[PDB]
RNA sequence: CCCCGAGAGGGGGUUUUUUUUUUUUUUUUU
């Protein structure tokens, strides 16, 4: 099959089988390989998620010259739940826009800050699901950047409510990103309030993690 | 074994043409002024081709720069909706396509005066919107027209044509049905000459029939040159008169 | 596998002669029941450099 | 839209949807509208000025006569334009020489016919292509002509547009032919066109239906019988829709195959299905559903309760299918089914005779009658006719139109009158076309491929002559063997000579043997109509009456024929072999020869034996015979078979007319002379062509006989004569068959041989890429490889072998058609079928003439019991070569007292003219009174035999 | 060679894809 991997025999076919509000866990700086890293685990109802973020930078960019730094974000599929490459790219773009509003790029001329988020373990226990993972990604990237020592304007956090994801800064006064799939009609005000509550809780736990730990 | 009348005893083909008749040939110059220095929209039969010539301009990488000549690049984009049956995979890295791109470059390297544009790059982007036989010949005509529109110096026209061989009967300008039912020969003739820039035979042809097939193609390619030249002078008069 | 899956052989025709592709049985894994892997524990080595 | 081009040419868009395998694809092709479409009429004076030559620089010929069939006004002189339906239904009437002389077939019609029925389309094209001074058909490309091309109007069905298109063509032709006073008649059964013309809204168009048109012809009464057309107790179920059966086959619910219906039982059929091991039975008349023998039918499995002992959903039907496969393995109960669709009818032009029971002599008007087909495996057909009294005792040709669900018997129409039954003309003609043998003379297109010289063609005196080399550049490769002493040994009245032999003694002690075969390839070239017809016929059939040639007379019985005293082209094979007939080397070469003398088998033998003539030629002939003995010896030692079936030769009275004498052909030593060298030639060529073309070599194999075929023969031998055949090897089979001889009767050995020949596997042609090397084996000849090469005039297989050998030696490159595995498969499957049809027609010809010899004669002849049953016995008369059946009722008196012992194959009974219990075993030589009587039901001359 | 400066100074001469009308005896010459 592939000349770079061992994928086994081709006639083989994969095994198909027959028939509080949120619980968080935060850890930072456990990857010596990079500059900043974070572990974010969430458990709620019939879905738990364990994702790992890793920040590599600021490192060299050998092309032209830039007064500010350049951020790149890449999401990788984990072991269990898989997602479309397109969908992972879309979230990556959405995350790039968010942290280009938070990261003090002016302090890193001709430098690159490459942020990796590994969707290691995403279990679906219900015996576009990507929308519920987005706030946890932002939490991991924020923790990793702060752990790396990359300057941030403010602790960026987010929340999710009925397929709507919105990330806040400045005590929830302003918005650094808005995401909406499916959901209902004229439910904007309700989503903003519910997400700001999650944003506030996540921000408190993040600060608590960056300080005490 | 074909149950269809590829060439009836009345000397008529499936589309109505006779053995020595070209398809509907309609050229179009300066179709994308805001996208390229030169552009051409080709309609040869059901074939629909957009050709864009971008340059001569600065190379994006100084590593790839020639101080004696311009760098000529050709990328053919055969869209997934070019045929009746939509292709699932892309053709961008297909070996068949890489050969086509390479072939086209090797053709115009000896026609386009690259020597008078040193330290520059000429990028030729092609989009095949619809395909119906003789796509190689149509690709040649599209590049020649677009290059001229860009005001890029060249020695002469290069006209492309395809000729099929149904047993003993030669068929000028083949469509998809005819190509599936017989071997075809693609020609790239320089100007009004007998000299071939491109000779392409991919299927079996008797050695005795090949010379006659070439003779038909060259004659047909000369007519393609005349149509290209005609439409070009027409556009020239409409622009120079303002 | 299903006791008697309706899907049987698939007939494919040639230029005059006929042939039948063997019936492919869809193997299914049990949702719950499982057996442990039979590892030669005497052979399990551990790594060091 | 529509675009106008520079040439005055136009172009539009033809877009349609192609449904394939449940798929939907939008197909779009461009449609060019011309302005130079010829009317192809002799009267026209405008079209020839606008016509253009084709690819081969040849202007099309205007064939439509300037003075067509004139009919009563206001029709007058007229051309006929056909509709799609009248073509599909009355194609037979369209081929009738006594009507439809000038016919115009629109392109749109030709296209619809092609899609609806390809074989009819081919027959229609043949009428156009083979246009002569009697019949003239053309194809007017109306869709391509801008003048006649019509486009679909808003809210208009495609069927109405096409009918309007045909009507527009008639309108155009009418206006176009006005100055020549030639009207046009639209023959259509469609009520839409007739109504549109009756109202006469736009233009005046003469519209007639098929039956209505026939009633306007001078010979209406002679051709009215060719028009295609309560009668039940029950009603057949409707056939499934095409969409249903297509989904059924795809979902493993329905199954297609060829159905067999035996003459012994018309209420039971069996289909051969790939998914099932044993053939699925079809019991009942409703279940057979109007199916014929040999038809490709689609069957549906009946419920398990409806099976024979000798569901709703698709899931249950596939489970039923599995239970059916299980039941076939158990051999206790066997699954049954019902036909629900007829894929491909085996219908054709059949030969039969009217049943006197269904015709009323008192009736004067049209009446329905029945015709008994010569095929005993086929039902009878209903016929509408008025000349029922004139067709009473004659062999007639009929064609089946349809078989409605209501009607009990299929419906058809009359075609031709072959003649009175039991006549040499009618019986021979019926015999040929029943075995699918084209006997019609070669068309003009075929004869045009012949040399322009004609019968005065001659091989060039010098093979280096500038003129001769200019015309034939391959002449330099032609060897010169006109110094050799070539002679041909063929039957008395043989004019088509294929082979020619010679022999010289080389100075090194070895012999030079040369077999020379007619160079047919030099005259027949691939692609030509001559080659086309040659491949179609496959082989020439041989009858006592006539001789239907594969190639024209000018070619086969003159030019290519290796006649004596003349220079002839030939493909020669020369060996150098020792005195023990062992090949040292072999060379193949195209040459030019001159036959010294064309001997007969009797004439050649006498010249060899007389010992008075010791000329160089005769000395070579004896050398051939001497080497023939050596070659035949080694071959038999190698394991060659020696089967036998010397059929009788009808010695027609050359003083009267009807045949009177039946003799037997004797095998002379010259027959073994020719046979051995023909085999030697075929073997060497087979080895050479296969070495050159390992994947497309035209060869011929013979499968080894199964044990089951000889188990019954060995059963009768070990029981009665206490003997057996080994079957271990070909040599073992030959040795055991050889010792199988009775001292009290010399013919016993011949009887066993002619009977053990019936249990041999049929030899077939094939291409070397279809099988592996061990499968090239020829059992009956004990050779690893073999082909046919020595008779290209009468066998198309040899033509292929010739072309392959020519490419093998490098004389001329082999045509692409003989290097295509697909094309070679079609050639082999055709010549195999034509070969079987040739021998069967040949044996049938013997059957008729011999049956006419014993027509009004009774004679006590010698007979041999070959089959013993409880219903009677079957005896063979070697004198006439005819097998006869003696039924128990006519075998003996008191049928309830007779007993049959299967273990001993003995039939004991008490003869009619006696009262003594006689035991009749098998293989017994018995006295039998011969007698012939035509059966009043089958109309076949059978030989009723009464033993004594 | 080209650009620059009242005084032979300086700057440059470019880096795998439109392929499927299915049936009952050997061999030779006809
Ligand atoms: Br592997
Ligand atoms: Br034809
Ligand atoms: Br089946
Ligand atoms: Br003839
Ligand atoms: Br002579
Ligand atoms: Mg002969
Ligand atoms: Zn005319």
């Amino acid at each position: 099959q592939d000349r770079r991997r061992l994928l086994g025999p081709a006639a083989a076919k994969p095994m198909a089988f027959s028939n509080s509000e949120q619980e968080l866990s935060l850890h930072t700086g456990f990857i010596e390989n990079c500059n900043g890293s974070a572990l974010v685990e969430a458990r709620s109802l019939g879905h738990q998620t364990s994702l790992i973020s890793a920040v590599y930078g600021p490192r060299s960019i050998r092309g032209s010259f830039t007064s500010q730094g350049t951020i790149s974000i890449q999401l990788k599929n984990g072991l269990l739940e898989k997602y479309n490459t397109n969908e992972l790219k879309e979230v990556s773009s959405f995350l790039m826009g968010i942290f280009n509003s938070v990261v003090n790029l002016s302090r890193y001329p001709k430098s690159g800050i490459d942020i990796f988020v590994y969707l290691t373990y995403d279990k679906d226990l219900t015996n576009s699901q990507i929308s519920s993972l987005i706030p946890h990604c932002i939490t991991s990237i924020t923790l990793a950047l702060a752990d790396a020592g990359i300057e941030l304007v403010d602790m960026a956090g987010a929340g999710e409510a009925n397929g709507t994801v919105v990330s806040f800064i400045k005590n929830g006064e302003e918005i650094v990103g808005f995401w909406k799939d499916d959901g209902d009609d004229e439910d904007l005000l309700e989503c903003l309030d519910r997400c700001k509550e999650q944003y506030n809780r996540y921000r408190d736990l993040m600060i608590s993690c960056l300080m005490n730990q | 074994m074909s149950r269809l009348e590829i060439y009836s005893p009345e000397g008529l083909r499936l589309d109505g043409r006779r053995w020595n008749e070209l398809r509907r040939f309609e050229s179009s110059i300066n179709t994308h002024p805001h996208a390229a220095d030169g552009s051409s929209y080709m309609e040869q039969g059901n074939n629909k081709i957009i050709t864009l010539v971008k340059g001569p301009k600065e190379p994006r990488l100084k590593s790839q720069m020639d101080t004696s000549k311009a760098l000529l690049n050709v990328s053919v984009n055969i869209t997934k909706f070019s045929k009746f049956e939509r292709s699932k995979s892309s053709h961008k890295n297909e070996r068949r396509v890489l050969e086509i791109q390479t072939s086209l470059v090797r053709m115009f390297e000896k026609n386009v005066m690259l020597n008078i544009y040193p330290r520059t790059v000429i990028d030729i982007e092609i989009h095949v919107l619809e395909q119906d036989g003789g796509i190689m010949g149509s690709l040649i005509n599209g590049i020649t027209l677009a290059l001229i529109d860009a005001g890029i110096s060249m020695f002469d026209y290069i006209s492309g044509i395809s000729v099929g061989l149904y047993d003993t009967t030669p068929l000028l300008d083949t469509n998809s049905l005819e190509e599936n039912a017989m071997s075809t020969v693609t020609l790239g003739v320089v100007g009004k000459s007998e000299k071939l820039s491109l000779l392409l035979v991919e299927d079996k042809i008797p050695l005795d029939r090949l010379e006659n097939v070439l003779a038909i193609g060259i004659a047909g390619a000369h007519r393609v040159r005349d149509l290209m030249d005609e439409e070009l002078r027409k556009h020239a008069q409409k622009r120079v008169s303002n | 596998i299903d006791e008697r899956a309706s899907d049987l052989r698939m007939t494919i025709r040639t230029r005059g002669r006929s042939a039948t592709i063997r019936e492919t049985y869809e193997i299914i894994c049990d949702q719950t029941k499982s057996v442990p892997l039979m590892i030669n524990a005497k052979n399990i080595a551990f790594a060091s450099n | 839209r529509r675009k106008r081009l520079a040439d005055g040419l136009s172009v539009t868009q033809k877009v349609f949807v192609r449904s394939r395998n449940g798929g939907a694809t939008k197909i779009v092709r461009e449609h060019y509208l011309r302005s130079d479409i010829p009317c192809l009429s002799r009267s026209c004076t405008k079209c020839p000025q606008i016509v253009v030559p084709d690819a081969q620089n040849e202007l099309p010929k205007f064939i439509l006569s300037d003075s067509p069939l004139e009919l009563s006004a206001p029709i007058g002189k007229h051309y006929v334009v056909l509709d799609t339906n009248v073509v599909l239904q009355a194609i037979d009437l369209l081929e009738n020489p006594n009507c439809f002389f000038d016919v115009i077939v629109p392109q749109i019609v030709l296209d619809e016919v092609r899609n609806k029925s390809y074989p009819v389309y081919t027959r229609l094209r043949t009428l156009c292509r083979d246009s002569d001074d009697h019949k003239r058909f053309i194809v007017f490309h109306n869709e391509f002509s801008e003048h006649t091309f019509v486009e679909r109007l808003p809210n208009e069905t495609i069927n109405d547009r096409n009918n309007r298109a045909i009507r527009k063509t008639c309108q155009w032709y009418s206006e176009h032919l006005k100055p020549y006073d030639i009207n046009v008649v639209l023959v259509t059964n469609d009520r839409l066109n007739r109504e549109a013309a009756t109202k006469e809204v736009e233009s005046n168009i003469i519209t007639k239906s098929l039956v209505q048109y026939i009633e306007l012809l001078p010979n209406a009464d002679d051709i009215r019988d060719s028009i295609p057309q309560t009668f039940s107790d029950f009603t057949f179920p409707e056939y499934y829709s095409t969409a249903r059966v297509m989904g059924g086959l795809k979902n493993g619910v329905l199954y297609q195959g060829n159905i067999q219906i035996s003459e012994y039982n018309f209420l039971e059929g069996s289909v051969s299905l790939p998914r099932f091991s044993k053939p699925v039975l079809i019991v009942g008349q409703k279940n057979l559903n109007r199916a014929f023998n040999g038809d490709q039918v689609i069957v549906e499995l009946l419920p398990q309760s409806e099976w024979k002992a000798p569901v709703i959903s698709d899931k249950q039907r596939r489970l039923l299918a599995k239970d059916a496969m299980i039941a076939q393995r158990s051999k206790k109960i066997q699954p049954t089914a019902k036909v629900v669709y007829i894929q491909r009818r085996s219908w054709r032009q059949y030969v039969g005779q009217l049943a006197p029971s269904s015709v009323d002599p008192q009736s004067s008007s049209t009446q329905n009658v029945f015709v008994i087909l010569m095929d005993k495996c086929l039902p009878k057909v209903r016929i509408r006719t008025r000349r029922a009294a004139e067709l009473l005792d004659k062999r007639i040709v009929i064609s089946i139109d349809s078989w409605p669900t209501t009607h009990k018997y299929p419906l058809g129409h009359f075609v031709r009158d072959l003649g009175t039954i039991e006549s040499a003309q009618a019986e021979t003609e019926a015999l040929l076309l029943e075995h699918d043998v084209e006997y019609r003379p070669f068309s003009k297109k075929v004869l045009e491929c012949l040399p322009a010289e004609g019968h005065d063609w001659k091989a060039p005196t010098k093979l280096d002559d500038p003129e001769a080399v200019s015309k034939d550049p391959l002449l330099t490769k032609r060897k010169d063997l006109r110094d050799k002493l070539i002679c041909s040994i063929d039957p008395p009245g043989c004019v088509d000579i294929n082979d020619a032999l010679h022999a010289k003694k080389l100075p090194n002690g070895n012999w030079e043997v040369g077999v020379h075969i007619a160079d047919v390839t030099h005259f027949v070239k691939p692609g030509t109509a001559l080659d086309a017809e040659g491949a179609a016929r496959g082989t020439s059939v041989y009858l006592v009456d006539k001789r239907i040639d594969m190639l024209p007379m000018l070619l086969g019985t003159d030019l290519c024929s290796l006649k004596p005293y003349v220079d002839r082209f030939a493909f020669s094979v020369i060996w150098e072999l020792d005195d023990s007939a062992n090949i040292v080397n072999v060379n193949f070469m195209k040459s030019v020869i001159r036959s010294r003398e064309a001997f007969s088998y009797e004439q050649a033998q006498l010249r060899i034996d007389d010992k008075t003539q010791n000329d160089e030629l005769t000395m070579g002939m004896r050398a051939l015979l001497k080497l023939s003995v050596k070659l035949k010896q080694k071959r038999l030692e190698a394991g060659a078979l020696n089967l036998a079936s010397p059929e009788v030769k009808v010695h027609m009275d050359s003083e009267t007319s009807d045949p009177n004498e039946v003799e037997i052909k004797k095998l002379l030593a010259t027959n073994s002379l020719v046979e051995e060298f023909m085999l030697l030639a075929n073997i060497s060529v087979a080895r050479k062509i296969y070495d050159a073309f390992p994947q497309t070599a035209m060869l011929r194999r013979h499968a080894a006989p199964p044990s089951t075929n000889f188990e019954i023969l060995n059963e009768m031998l070990n029981t009665r004569k206490n003997m057996s055949i080994s079957l271990e090897s070909s040599k073992a089979l030959a040795d055991s068959l050889d010792r199988c001889v009775d001292p009290e009767d010399p013919y016993f050995n011949t009887l066993v041989r002619i009977m053990s020949t019936r249990c041999m596997m049929a030899a077939q042609y094939f291409y070397s890429g279809a099988y592996s090397y061990p499968d090239f084996r020829h059992y009956g000849l004990a050779v690893d490889i073999y082909t046919h090469f020595t008779s290209p005039i009468r066998r198309y297989c040899d033509v292929v072998a010739h072309r392959q050998l020519a490419g093998a030696i490098g004389y001329e490159p082999l045509s692409l058609t003989h290097r295509d595995k697909n094309k070679m498969d079609m050639i082999c499957r055709n010549i195999n079928r034509k070969h079987r049809n040739a021998q069967f027609a040949g044996r049938a010809s013997i059957e008729y003439y011999v049956g006419q010899v014993m027509r009004n004669n009774e004679s006590t002849e010698t007979g041999y019991v070959i089959k013993v049953f409880n219903n009677g016995i079957v005896v063979l008369v070697p004198k006439f070569g005819v097998e006869g059946l003696i039924r128990l009722d006519n075998l003996t008196e008191d049928p309830n007292s007779a007993a049959f012992d299967e273990v001993e194959y003995k039939l004991t009974f008490v003869p009619t003219n006696s009262d003594k219990p006689r035991d009749v075993y098998v293989f017994d030589k018995v006295e039998v009174q011969v007698r012939s009587v035509m059966d009043p039901i089958t109309s076949k001359r059978k030989a009723e035999l009464l033993l004594k």
